[PDB]
RNA sequence: AAGGAACUCGGCAAAAUAGCCCCGUAACUUCGGGAGAAGGGGUGCUGGUGUAAAAGCCAGCCGCAGUGAAUAGGCCCAAGCAACUGUUUAUCAAAAACACAGCUCUCUGCUAAACCGCAAGGUGAUGUAUAGGGGGUGACGCCUGCCCGGUGCUGGAAGGU
RNA sequence: GAGGGCGCUUCCUAAGGUAAGACCGAUGACUGGGGUGAAGUCGUAACAAGGUAGCCGUAUCGGAAGGUGCGGCUGGAUCA
RNA sequence: GCUAAUACCGCAUAAUAACUUUAAACAUAAGUUUUAAGUUUGAAAGAUGCAAUUGCAUCACUCAAAGAUGAUCCCGCGUUGUAUUAGCUAGUUGGUGAGGUAAAGGCUCACCAAGGCGAUGAUACAUAGCCGACCUGAGAGGGUGAUCGGCCACAUUGGGACUGAGACACGGCCCAAACUCCUACGGGAGGCAGCAGUAGGGAAUCUUCGGCAAUGGACGAAAGUCUGACCGAGCAACGCCGCGUGAGUGAAGAAGGUUUUCGGAUCGUAAAACUCUGUUGGUAGAGAAGAACGUUGGUGAGAGUGGAAAGCUCAUCAAGUGACGGUAACUACCCAGAAAGGGACGGCUAACUACGUGCCAGCAGCCGCGGUAAUACGUAGGUCCCGAGCGUUGUCCGGAUUUAUUGGGCGUAAAGCGAGCGCAGGUGGUUUAUUAAGUCUGGUGUAAAAGGCAGUGGCUCAACCAUUGUAUGCAUUGGAAACUGGUAGACUUGAGUGCAGGAGAGGAGAGUGGAAUUCCAUGUGUAGCGGUGAAAUGCGUAGAUAUAUGGAGGAACACCGGUGGCGAAAGCGGCUCUCUGGCCUGUAACUGACACUGAGGCUCGAAAGCGUGGGGAGCAAACAGGAUUAGAUACCCUGGUAGUCCACGCCGUAAACGAUGAGUGCUAGAUGUAGGGAGCUAUAAGUUCUCUGUAUCGCAGCUAACGCAAUAAGCACUCCGCCUGGG
């Protein structure tokens, strides 16, 4: 830690990394590198809800949907709940989710959205996954 | 190396008082006898002497102890390394353990104490504390 | 004309470029080269001024055209083969054929080996194993794996012949 | 007569072409590695002196764990 | 063709403007500065008027006389990342001249000179409007540049240039291009990055509303005029505040829900009732918010303007100062009646039982869950926190000391280069004096502001606005010699050099000797030897090994040999020479700090291997044969190639190790051994101190522990280096 070495020395730094590679969405006016102005959400598009294999030891069967991604990414992102509407050529938003159980994800999808329908007064607000406080 | 002989007398106080032993060492220069001076009269330790005709004359120090031998000296350091030269204001000279502390200060008109170094706004090279 | 290789097995022939100066010049490279790479510009005369040792200047005059004609490279990309220069069937064939340095092995201690001649004589060479003769392969870079059964070679001698 | 627009060439000159790049992205038959998942199959290694302790740098032979050898160190043993 | 000019223009009259002069106070490489002789040229002879000592006001050139404003360029300062961003630069850099400019200025251009930059980051590439400020962090700071203010830049794109005092100019021109429109095809025209607003695209609409009174500007004598600036209205819970939808009495578990071990329990002060009340809104609405100053006329004062006129200065009154408008506010206040929901409950942090489930579907930031009664989930009740907002992700700050200046580590957990030099660069034994450079004090600059620390008023009081101060390297200038730096000066007391000692496998060459292996013959004799757990491997009857000798050759040199030494390490051991560093012991003889380092660059350097040429005993990669077992490409054996050795060049990577950088200082001891210095023990013996060495235990200190500890993993400082979770 001499004179110069310790002028040579800044501060730095070198794990920074924000967990959303985003184009979201966006302003496509011809080359759409525009980066980056992130969302919460994608004003998108994306094709079919696959089945994914969870984890070791978690036997179940989880549903995502083959996400579109402009940007060269991962055909997937999580839907929550139980049962989806959507097909393909739908409009799909886009959270920014992780689940360790759910190999190959980086996303999750906005469940509880202008495409999405349930059930309310569920336990837990009411209002996700398609549903509002009960007009009766 | 010989290029601090402040710390490496302060650190060799460290020696004394931390090894418990009576006699310290110090080549001659005038900046120690106004440390085992300025300390001296600060009650820490016990003897202003060094040897007789040397430029390299050794300044060899009774300490000031407790009651068995015990340490007055803790927190004993250099304050200013070689490496920097420290050259704070004067106005907002700090107080050191919340006044439980010592402080040296070559200002402008010599190398003088805590609170003189505080009030009377002189201000130079801040040197050891306690 | 206009069009271009659509002709053909095949841009075969012709075409067209090239001089001098001055810019500029990729690729790999065994670092020399490539390469004149390519591509570009100029180029006549008049007076000056600077050209005589010496281009460039200035202006003008002109021009279809300014190495006014002659004479003098078509280039590029890529692959295979061969390194290259040399040599090659004159009365067909110039090449990938030969050769070549290189590299490899083997043979020869001297009146060499080997060779030519019946011999004699002589070469080998007034040479002495870094030399001479034969065989392979043909720079440089990497590498040359296995098998001695058989053949040949070498060496050994027990026995058979 | 001066001067004047036009009369009148040149200079710089915006754009377009040229050539020979370099940069950077996209893109790509086939193809090298790596990671993930099966729970196929090959194997005994590495782990106890883990079954030849190893572990290096290096050369070299294996389908592969790996071996052989040059030298060095315990992050090695029964204890040498 | 002609007017008009509040157009133009020649042309005397204007000369301190510029120069032409003659002297110089001054003057600094340039130089700046007063007067000492000669030059250019003016008007809206206008304007409304007034009136008059017939002359007085608003202005353009007369153009200065300055201030003032707003600009100009040059310099100091800080203003991103990539050196896998190396050599870069041609008007480049100087000199002279000229053009220009408001000006020195390759500012340009001509000519003549060749420099210069740059490895302590120049160019080239990405990226960026910047700053005040502002969110977060206690601060250090990180982070942003939104909105506000300043500067800069831009005007579909690119480039010119006139004008204009000023532009290369959102709403100038010209050119080009790209769109679009019209074209009868012969031509013309334009650019919402202005406010709106439209179509694009998303998270991202403010409305295709009024007037300029409340300013702001522009002209106009004034009046007046225009201004999508501004003021306002309307959109957005998009943020901040503030109130509230009831309050008070009255609670029994009360009807009521749900759990339920059948009890108990919700409603917690409307509660089931009762008494009232008008936050916000009901309606009637009284009022209706001052949003407001004179420019327009009068009066009077001043310049009193030769002149009172008239007008101008600015001291009065009259005079409209509207858009939110019956605007907030206020009365009559209507009925508790019109006006609270969102998130969360496995923990992780507070809020669990009915509860289909049955690793099922699903939930989740982490640990996770769900496979029979899951406070995880779907599920009801109870709860836990908040509110006109809740929660969710998208970004950033903090925690994170998670680059640790503040505020790291490096023995093993990530790490000390593989070691030496001696380039910069860094650091400095003591002391005399100067210096004040830095350092501290005083004056000077400081954001127009806006913003904090306070205060004031207020849309009430709220929140926040308006105000008022305070608070600042923004700077330049006097002092201080206490430190550093510098300047001169001194001494050795560090270093080294002297004179004496020794020591070693220190290197490099030149040679020599023996043992031992294998082989050439060789005595003379018979199957032997090999190896293991054994043999096949194999060789050998061609009769040998083994034993008798001599020769040949390479390799290496047992006790010597050791926690021994030397060497920075790598490493170095038959013997003898050659020239060869490096220490230590003493020593001041001497220099007088010559010191320590060390990026860069340079050198050396294991082990193999690679080049050429030799030497070729024994060993042994490659491979073969024999066991081995399922198998053996391995361990064993038989062999046996490369290779090991010699000169001669290279790689630059090793557990490089002690996974412990270099320098020097400090200090409990028990302890090794060297070789000196000194004593020492004397009629020969044998002890004590001192130095570098290298152990072992262990004081202190010490770490996660293990351990280190005089040759510190303890306490300091200077040179360097590494290190940021794993693959």
């Amino acid at each position: 830690p001499t004179i110069n070495q310790l002028v040579r020395k800044p501060r730095r730094a070198q794990v920074t990394k924000s967990k959303s590679p985003a184009m979201n969405v966006g302003y496509n006016s011809r080359k759409k590198v525009q980066t980056k102005l992130a969302s919460p959400q994608k004003r998108g598009v994306a094709t079919r809800v696959g089945t994914m294999t969870p984890k070791k030891p978690n036997s179940a069967l989880r549903k995502f949907a083959r996400v579109r991604l402009s940007n060269l990414m991962e055909v997937t992102a999580y839907i929550p709940g139980i049962g989806h509407n959507l097909q393909e050529h739908s409009v799909v938003l886009l959270r920014g989710g992780r689940v360790k159980d759910l190999p190959g994800v980086r996303y999750h999808i906005v469940r509880g959205a202008l495409d999405t329908a349930g059930v309310a007064d569920r336990k837990q607000s009411r209002s996700k996954y398609g549903a509002k406080k009960p007009k009766a | 190396v010989m290029t601090d002989p402040i710390a490496d007398f302060l650190t060799r106080i460290r020696n004394g008082n931390m090894r418990k032993f009576d006699v310290v060492e110090a080549p001659a220069s005038k900046i120690k006898r106004q440390i085992a001076e300025i300390l001296k009269a600060e009650g820490y330790v016990k003897d202003v002497e060094y040897v007789e005709d040397n430029k390299q004359g050794v300044i060899r120090v009774f300490l000031k102890y407790g009651k068995n031998g015990e340490k007055v000296i803790t927190n004993l350091k250099r304050i200013s390394k070689p490496g920097l030269r420290v050259y704070v204001k004067s106005d907002d000279v700090p107080k050191v353990l919340n006044g439980l502390g010592t402080a040296i200060i070559s200002t402008s008109t010599g190398v003088v104490t805590d609170k003189v170094a505080r009030q009377t706004n002189v201000g130079g090279e801040v040197i050891a504390y306690i």
